[PDB]
């Protein structure tokens, strides 16, 4: 059956009739491109406790 | 003659007027994570035998 597939002459190690491939792809983890994140202004203040002192 | 004596008190515990006003981190970007790999796709496909007309 022809499967709606690409026609592809196979001459490394693939006999006639073989079949394979996918339209659907999935980027492996080590697909992606090196890339930074730009990190935003940031700002904060904390609170200071205290009884006394004598 | 007066005999040397102590003045006696004590000092009333305060709490200090203190505060801490704003600051950034300082950090603008992240650490690249990314590694660009060859990464393999195939396209559905069949295979045949292709032969030329001597």
């Amino acid at each position: 059956g022809t499967g709606g597939r690409f026609l592809r002459l196979g001459g490394s190690g693939l006999s006639v009739g073989d079949i394979g491939g996918s339209n659907q792809i999935t980027i492996p983890t080590n697909a992606l491109p090196s890339h930074q994140h730009g990190i935003p202004a940031n700002t904060h203040t904390h609170s200071v406790n205290d009884g006394g002192h004598g | 003659s007066v005999n040397t004596a102590n003045a006696n008190l004590s000092i009333n515990t305060s709490s200090t007027g203190i505060s801490i006003q704003s600051a950034s981190t300082g950090l603008t970007v992240t650490s690249n994570a990314g590694n660009g790999q060859a990464f393999q796709h195939d396209q559905p496909y069949l295979v045949f035998r292709v032969f030329v007309k001597v």
